[PDB]
């Protein structure tokens, strides 16, 4: 009962939220997190604006 | 089903919470032992959860201990052996220098590959980066918890301003602030629920 | 033209001084990079972000 | 063949070739074929160096007295100072002649007589200068005008080119003014050469008003004077004051 | 003698200036700030009086 | 992202949204001051010779 | 303890806004003296010699 109700009306709605939030978050992280002392932040403003 | 669809939460909360949340964080001042201990408690809890997750991932990634390998015949896979040797490389580095930051040089990745290959371990930059991420997070969190163990009894250093003192207990303030912010956000949401939204729900 | 002969030579020595003066501040500001422009910066940021 | 690296490479080659003949690439080719002709056929004419040789002659030996005129170089000097700084401070570094006058005093007629050509906005009983125009005068057998920003030369002995020049100056003057306003500081640069001209940079200025007439926008009264000051204050410049002497002098304002 | 005045050590000038400056405010520092500020039951109002 | 970065290309303000624009202005000033002095040098030599 | 001040737990615990106040005015007076000295020695003394 519970699994069928969730699958029919919930799970396909939670999964897309999880996935698109995950893509947005990892997209943000690749664009902002420095790879140690060699990071160049000159374009960080432009990266954030594009995001 | 219907009653839920006829209710909506007042979106303005997003702005109010923004102010309220800030205020709960804004208190960065642990004035006495009691709040110092509450702060260390929340920091220990939050970091221990992530440390346990990292340790489970590392155990699966590296494989069983020797005791398992001869007592329960939990023989390692080739990937597990490679991961174990790469972990040993990164861990000698961190043991010699606990201050090393998360990010290595790319030539450091090449050096790790070269040493692992020389001993007889097949390794590539991606294996090193994944092993590195998990291992450094484990080192980071366990070092934070040892710093908890030292914060539990650190007050003299700051009375004396002694120059050789490595210990500085500032993560405690962060997790104190976040614990209090969680409390404030939950309470504000409850109040909005119990005085505005729950009566609207009864009407709906 | 008399005013020109009297004032332009002094101000031309001063404009040699002016170009060295711009060199003074500019090199301190951007020793590694010289005469960078915002459009060039945008193109560089676009390449980095797509990468 | 399954799980074979070479087979995978061959499959990738086929897949990439189909993408190479994709509709994106095909449309790119079709549009590119027209583009090779659009904004093209100029190049073959461009290859000729005759125009460049004439420009060299102007720069070097122009075989005529006009060549290597020092005032001619001063015009470029002032233009590059203007380019360096929109703000007046640095433009004030170097001398020029700044001409101010009472509104509708005939100042453009004075500047035309000095330039010996009908190159300034001329009208009866109306504001003539609304955005300042800097014209530099140098000697030369060819009585010709040229804009800083254009390639058209205007023959100053013939009415068609003189009228085209005057109305182009009027249009540039208007284009320096924001919509709803009448007066603007931006300076139009025209290099004028001809026989009998003296070595003289001359800056026409928006005419000064004792009070705004009803038809004119009020803005001008505050704008006009500020603009004039911007150019008038130059410690290295000459002030040429044009005052209407056919009216009650008590009504004049330029002298203040 | 003017040139010798230029030769006066910078610390000499600074010492004279600071001593005179402190003579000009210290009485006001205590009378107007310290006394009313230090009597509070809330150090925020102490610092508010200060500011 | 390529489309968004093209929209970045279109708008110059969207490049100087954050007012840290010293790079572009300084480059332009350096080039223009060099032109200023280059023309003034020939002008002054002509003053010495032509008058 | 400056740290006891940082604690700001209660009035009985050290509440040393007083030390930070007198430090702030220490800085104010010293910097005022040095600014006055600098203008004196690099601007006003040479003007004095000219006068």
């Amino acid at each position: 009962i519970k699994l069928k109700q969730w699958t029919d009306k919930q799970l396909p709605n939670k999964a897309v939220e999880v996935a698109w939030e995950t893509l947005q978050e990892e997209f943000s992280r690749f664009m902002t997190e420095p790879k140690g002392k060699e990071h160049d932040d000159i374009f960080d403003k432009l990266k954030e604006a594009v995001k | 089903e219907e009653s839920i669809k006829r209710h909506k939460w007042n979106d303005f909360a997003e702005d109010s919470l923004r102010v309220i949340q800030h205020n709960a964080l804004e208190d960065r001042s642990i004035s006495d032992k009691q709040q110092w201990d509450a702060a260390i408690y929340f920091m220990e809890e939050a970091l221990q959860a992530r440390l346990k997750d990292t340790e489970n991932a590392i155990e699966n990634m590296v494989g069983p201990d020797w005791k398992k390998r001869w007592l329960y015949w939990k023989n390692r896979t080739q990937e597990q052996c490679v991961h174990n040797e790469t972990k040993n490389e990164l861990e000698k580095m961190l043991k010699c220098n606990e201050e090393h930051p998360a990010y290595l040089a790319s030539d450091e990745i090449t050096t790790v590959r070269k040493n692992l290959e020389s001993r007889g371990v097949e390794v590539d930059p991606s294996l090193i980066k994944d092993t590195w991420h998990q291992v450094y997070r484990r080192h980071f969190l366990k070092t934070a918890l040892n710093h908890c163990n030292l914060c539990r009894r650190g007050f003299y250093y700051y009375q004396r301003h002694f120059v050789d003192s490595e210990l500085e207990c500032n993560d405690v303030v962060l997790f104190w602030r976040i614990q209090r912010m969680l409390a404030i956000t939950a309470n504000t949401l409850r109040q909005q629920l119990t005085n505005t939204e729950v009566r609207r729900l009864e009407k709906n | 033209w008399k005013m020109v002969r009297e004032s332009v030579e002094q101000q031309a020595d001063s404009f040699k001084a002016t170009r060295f003066n711009l060199e003074t501040e500019w090199k301190n500001n951007y020793p590694r990079l010289r005469e960078l422009d915002r459009n060039e910066l945008f193109e560089k940021a676009k390449n980095e972000i797509l990468d | 063949a399954t799980d074979r690296g070479s087979e995978s490479d061959k499959h990738f080659r086929k897949v990439s070739d189909k993408e190479k003949i994709d509709q994106l690439q095909e449309e790119l080719l079709h549009t590119q074929l027209k583009y090779q002709r659009i904004l093209e056929r100029l190049e073959k004419e461009n290859k000729e160096l005759r125009k460049l040789v004439l420009q060299k002659d102007d720069k070097g030996i122009h075989h005529r007295k006009l060549k290597k005129s020092l005032i001619d170089m001063y015009s470029e000097v002032l233009d590059v100072l203007s380019d360096y700084d929109a703000s007046y401070n640095t433009q004030d570094h170097l001398p020029r002649v700044v001409v101010v006058g009472d509104q509708s005093a005939g100042k453009t007629s004075v500047l035309e007589m000095i330039a010996q050509a009908r190159i300034f906005p001329r009208g009866s009983g109306e504001m003539m200068t609304r955005s300042p125009v800097k014209v530099t005068l140098s000697e030369g057998p060819h009585h010709v005008a040229l804009f800083k920003d254009s390639s058209r030369e205007f023959d100053l002995t013939k009415e068609e080119d003189l009228a085209a020049l005057r109305h182009e100056i009027e249009l540039r003057m208007r284009k320096n003014v924001k919509e709803g306003c009448t007066v603007s500081p931006e300076t139009i640069s025209l290099n004028v050469k001809g026989p009998g001209l003296q070595r003289m940079v001359l800056v026409d200025l928006p005419g000064v008003i004792n009070t705004v007439t009803s038809g004119m926008a009020p803005d001008t009264k505050e704008t006009i004077f500020s603009i004039s000051k911007a150019y008038m204050q130059n410690p290295n410049a000459i002030i040429l004051c044009i005052q209407d002497g056919s009216v009650d002098a008590e009504r004049s304002i330029v002298t203040d | 003698e003017v040139i010798s005045l230029s030769q006066v050590t910078p610390k000499h000038w600074e010492e004279i200036l600071q001593q005179s400056l402190w003579e000009r405010v210290s009485t006001h520092v205590i009378e107007n700030i310290y006394l009313p500020a230090a009597q509070t039951m809330n150090s925020g109002t102490f610092n508010t009086t200060v500011d | 992202v390529k489309e968004v970065l093209e929209d970045f290309a279109e708008d110059g303000e969207k490049k100087i949204k954050l007012l840290t624009g010293k790079r572009v202005q300084l480059a332009e000033d350096l080039k223009k001051v060099r032109e200023i002095q280059e023309k003034l040098d020939a002008f002054i030599e002509a003053l010495h010779q032509e008058k």
